[PDB]
């Protein structure tokens, strides 16, 4: 009983009925752009050793 | 005049290692405008 009034008191001291318009999507978007710069040079390397062999195989 | 057949080979030879080396080098140059490009707009 202690308990739970507590943090039914808590709860009455920190509830607004308002949907908190705080987010965190713009840096997950600036994350997923950096992976992919990065995953872009990945393949351009690819790209790159493989005609560097196709280059030193003859 | 064999040693003309031999100038005609080694240079048949560097043509094509010439050609592969500008394949190699326009890569290189594509990946690092677009490495720029890409992060001069992230600001």
């Amino acid at each position: 009983e202690a308990e739970l009034s507590a943090q039914i008191r808590y709860l009455t001291q920190v509830a607004t009925g308002q949907p908190h318009e705080g987010s965190s999507y713009s840096s997950r978007k600036d994350c997923q752009m950096a992976l992919k710069r990065v995953d872009y040079a990945r393949l351009k390397l690819s790209d790159v050793a493989r005609t560097c062999e196709q280059m030193l195989e003859n | 005049s064999e040693e003309r057949r031999e100038i005609a080979e080694v240079n048949k030879k560097l043509k094509q290692k010439n050609q592969q080396l500008k394949q190699i080098m326009d890569q290189l140059r594509n990946l690092i405008w677009d490495i720029n490009a890409m992060l001069a707009m992230r600001n």
